[PDB]
RNA sequence: CCUACUUCACAAAGCGCCUUCUAAAUGAUAUCAUCUCAACUUAAUACCCACACCCAAGAACAGGGUU
């Protein structure tokens, strides 16, 4: 990557470039998901996948820049905010009740003051619907709302 | 097996404190734990009349953790029962008054709506914090495990699953983050 | 076809190994030459049989008693050899069967003590504004067995 | 003689005391009693189940609502033990 | 080194089948407490309503009487079994 | 609540008096911007609590006082 290093004086520094691991197993995919057979098989809880895709100050990069899919990329978007919600990404700042499989933006949602008759309940919503693809290895589904 | 009568049966009917960490934890998954051994419903020896409940003591009861928008959606209502006397509160305002009710109307609401229930809410001992007095520590037998296993965070991700865990894609040379 | 390490890239449930065939027919061999050894030598207390008497199942040890919902058409006295136990245990093994034991393997013996008939039994029905009001009363036949004995033979 | 245990019909006072003297007529030593599991120890309805160690291997051991009293029953599971009038002996063969 | 339970807290369950296949043959021993797993033996109607609830963790009302109608229904010498 | 006034007069009253406490910045997806169902930062006390006779207590019971 490149900084933008200032005193009145502004230089760009191109410093550490990292690279991806040498061997994708699934080589002739498209988007980095796409190469390394990770199509299904992530969800906000792993961070080490979250993190690669983040700004420092924790906002998201742009689709070009990855290269992702769309699909992934709305996916990995959303688990990140998921993720910034439950506190795995504690050092993505930019200088309380605990939560996790947030949707919505938590200071944005109106309490449910009347919640239906049995046949029209309104429910909360739990979890992303982006992430229903997952591998599940339970017999029933994830369930989206409570 | 060779007991006498009364010590076999002392031994059999006896109430057995259990101890159960609700931090970072849900309070419907705390409260299904703890209503099955409130009731008695672990034991083979259970039935309905036979009086066979145990004792559930619940620390870190501030540090539940709703899943979603439970916070700020979820909505307790009561009834002062004068007119005008209708109040409901949100999970969050509702955790700031008092930081067992969540836990405690979530056990209330699982146990069966008969006359043991009570009786069965005066054996789940709830405590907000670290702290358990004194008496109830020296009775305590088994810690139940916790129902949800809590994510670690990237500061807590050590160096070697850090390394193990590839680099999945090739940033450019020139970009600025 | 490597999937790096997430939540979702493994089941969630440890893998299970299970034994090779050939050194667990061969530990099978050993367990049941054990038992046989406990069995010939003696080295049990009492039994309890899990007997298929009738249509349902008795848990059951010796110097006990049955009441089944039938008359046996046996004399008051006569002893009974039980087939059909499904389950024999004792302290430190148990024996079961697939889904019954062998003859030669245990033997439980019970005595016809006595043949009585059911306390009376009402049997009412009543639907409302019909005027529909029967009623019966049903005393069923009854024998009461007396187990006597579980032997066990070592025979594995 | 069915369905009684032991000291249903020999009354005796004292069970620990006749375990320690049949322990030495066997050349045995004299058993640790050691509080192997509790519950409840500071309430009402305490559970308490007193072991007997011999060199460190148990003997027995039974429950009680005080420890006292679980240590006397403990010796009386031992007293059976020894003399094979357990719940689980062969039974009478008629 | 497969163990279908942890063979650890009640007894060492080792299943077995017969050559006939006929049988299932289960050897269980109990498990004896380890001498290290041990600790070494220690050595007004109101108000009194209230101390017996807080005392065996009941509630007050199984402590307040009942009438003689329920007193005398009740069977003072019930059946015994074992 | 009764000091006055007024109906009245060992007192009760009113017409009389007393008291009454979502919006910003910053900022990604989408390098600009953008209020963000993006993340970060910022904007209940009071009250109450131990015979008999008279009573400002009172339907009875209760309560207060009886030095
Ligand atoms: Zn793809």
């Amino acid at each position: 990557f490149r900084e933008v290093v200032e005193t009145t004086i502004i230089e760009g520094r191109i410093t550490a470039t990292p690279k991806e691991s040498p061997n994708p197993p699934n080589p002739s995919g498209q988007c980095p998901i796409c190469r390394w057979n990770l199509k299904h098989k992530y969800n906000y809880d792993d961070v080490l996948l979250l993190s690669q895709f983040i700004r420092p100050h924790g906002g998201m990069l742009p689709r070009k820049i990855t290269g992702l899919c769309q699909e992934e990329h709305r996916k990995i978007e959303e688990c990140v905010k998921m993720a910034h919600r439950a506190g795995l990404l504690p050092n993505h700042r930019p200088r309380q009740l605990n939560r996790y499989l947030t949707r919505w933006a938590p200071g944005s949602v109106k309490p449910i003051y009347k919640k239906g008759p049995r046949w029209n309940r309104v429910r909360m919503p739990v979890g992303s619907p982006l992430l229903r693809d997952n591998v599940c290895y339970s017999r029933t589904p994830w369930k989206l709302y409570h | 097996s060779s007991f006498s009568r009364a010590p076999q049966q002392w031994a059999t009917f006896a109430r057995i404190w259990y101890l159960l960490d609700g931090k970072m934890q849900p309070p419907g998954k705390l409260a299904a734990m703890a209503s099955i051994r409130l009731q008695g419903l672990h034991k083979p020896v259970y039935h309905a009349l036979s009086d066979c409940g145990d004792h559930v003591v619940i620390m870190n009861t501030r540090h539940i953790a709703f899943s979603g928008n439970k916070w700020e959606q979820k909505v307790y209502s009561s009834h002062t029962g004068y007119p005008g006397g209708f109040r409901q509160v949100t999970a969050a305002q509702l955790h700031l008054r008092d930081p067992v009710a969540i836990v405690k109307l979530a056990i209330y609401g699982m146990l069966p709506k008969n006359l043991h229930r009570r009786t069965m809410m005066e054996r789940l001992h709830l405590f907000p914090d670290e702290y358990i007095p004194e008496d109830i520590l020296k009775n305590l037998v088994e810690e139940l495990p916790q129902p949800r296993k809590i994510p670690k965070r990237l500061d807590e991700y050590t160096q070697e699953e850090i390394d193990a865990f590839p680099r999945l894609w090739t940033p450019p040379e020139d970009y600025r983050l | 076809g490597y999937v790096p390490k997430t939540s979702l890239s493994s089941p969630p449930w440890p893998e299970v190994v299970l034994p090779d065939p050939v050194e667990e027919t061969r530990h099978h061999a050993e367990v049941v030459k054990k038992v046989n050894e406990m069995i010939v030598t003696g080295q049990y207390g009492r039994l309890f049989a899990v007997v298929h008497f009738a249509s349902r199942q008795w848990k059951v040890t010796s110097e006990d008693l049955i009441l089944i919902g039938n008359e046996l058409d046996l004399a008051c006295g006569e002893r009974i050899r039980l087939e059909k136990v499904l389950l024999v245990g004792a302290d430190n093994f148990t024996l079961l069967g697939k889904p019954l034991l062998g003859k030669d393997l245990v033997r439980v013996e019970a005595t016809v003590i006595e043949k009585t008939e059911s306390w009376p039994r009402i049997i009412m029905r009543f639907r409302k504004r019909k005027n529909f009001k029967k009623k019966r009363i049903v005393t069923t036949p009854q024998t009461v067995l007396r187990i006597n004995s579980i032997e066990i033979a070592p025979c594995l | 003689m069915t369905g009684k245990e032991l000291f249903e019909m020999w009354k005796i006072i004292n069970p620990m005391g006749l375990l320690v003297e049949e322990l030495k007529k066997r050349n045995v030593s004299a058993p640790e009693s050691r509080l192997t599991r509790q519950s409840g120890g500071t309430t009402a309805l305490p559970l308490y189940f007193v072991g007997l160690y011999c060199d460190k291997k148990l003997i027995a051991e039974g429950p009680g609502e005080t420890v006292l009293v679980a240590e006397e029953e403990a010796a009386r599971v031992a007293l059976r033990k020894l003399y094979g009038f357990t719940e689980n002996r062969r039974p009478w063969n008629y | 080194t497969y163990s279908p339970l942890p063979d650890d807290y009640n007894c060492n369950v080792e299943l077995a089948l017969t050559s006939d296949g006929r049988t299932i043959v289960c050897y269980h021993p109990s498990v004896d407490i380890p001498y290290e797993h041990t600790k070494p033996i220690p050595r007004e109607e109101g108000p009194m309503i209230e101390q017996l609830s807080k005392m065996f963790f009941t509630t007050k009302h199984r402590w307040y009487p009942h009438g003689r109608y329920h007193r005398c229904r009740k069977n003072l010498n019930p059946p015994k079994d074992r």
